[PDB]
């Protein structure tokens, strides 16, 4: 419920060392081609990440529907960026089950896309407004998890992050190890400044 | 005088419609391609074609 | 009469097109708005547009 955004700006990416890291459950990039994603400068690429069990990890996606995907994290339709997913086990492996873990179980009005689901506070499921007790009709959202190396491995904690750069807004200031050359004038030649191509 | 602005009004919005999307994911052929794999870049690129 | 008749037959035409799917899954687009959300009706409404 509360994903963080970490800001990357004024740097050099890359993608080599994102391939041979770890072998990730998944790394799909919407609207992007992972194997060129060292060509082009982004402009101020984003980086949200969090961890969600692992059989929900297909509510990862623009456009499906999920506890996930509806009450915690809305992808927006033109989601334009990768998203890397990795079973974490071996770093998550809570014998006694970590419940440290909180997401939504009903919320009043569903999540436009990209939209901190900040309202954690005491809710109201049904009728009878109960002013915080918890009874009946009023069931509690915040829900932990069954993450324990016991729990089934469709179900195991993953650590998942989404890279979500959005592109030609700004001068463009994220391309990767490119290395420049000298400019030359008065010949038909192919250039590339950041990122705008052509001859 | 009408010949001469009907022909220049043609000519400005056959070449004004090469900035349109017409569905795909952008309007620059050459971003489409440095930017997607062939495979895939096929769809958006015939969108642009038609 | 035939410049009547041609008229009114190629506007009864223009009006009588509007019933038709084009591969869509119904010709109102009231009922595919009513029926589906955006992120799967613009492939239906991208249908019947053209």
């Amino acid at each position: 419920y509360a994903w963080n955004r970490k800001r990357i700006s004024n740097c050099v990416a890359d993608y080599s060392v994102l391939y041979n890291s770890a072998s990730f459950s998944t790394f799909k990039c919407y609207g992007v081609s992972p194997t060129k994603l060292n060509d082009l400068c982004f402009t101020n690429v984003y980086a949200d990440s969090f961890v969600i069990r692992g059989d929900e990890v297909r509510q990862i996606a623009p456009g499906q529907t999920g506890k996930i995907a509806d009450y915690n994290y809305k992808l927006p339709d033109d989601f334009t960026g990768c998203v890397i997913a990795w079973n974490s086990n071996n770093l998550d492996s809570k014998v006694g089950g970590n419940y440290n873990y909180l997401y939504r179980l009903f919320r009043k009005s569903n999540l436009k896309p990209f939209e901190r689901d900040i309202s954690t506070e005491i809710y109201q499921a049904g009728s009878t407004p109960c002013n915080g007790v918890e009874g009946f009709n009023c069931y509690f959202p915040l829900q932990s998890y069954g993450f324990q190396p016991t729990n089934g491995v469709g179900y195991q904690p993953y650590r998942v992050v989404v890279l979500s750069f959005e592109l030609l807004h700004a001068p463009a200031t994220v391309c990767g190890p490119k290395k420049s050359t000298n400019l030359v004038k008065n010949k038909c030649v192919n250039f590339n400044f950041n990122g705008l191509t052509g001859t | 005088q009408d010949v001469v602005n009907q022909n220049a009004q043609a000519l400005n919005t056959l070449v004004k419609q090469l900035s349109s999307n017409f569905g795909a994911i952008s309007s620059v052929l050459n971003d489409i391609l440095s930017r997607l794999d062939p495979p895939e870049a096929e769809v958006q690129i015939d969108r642009l074609i038609t």
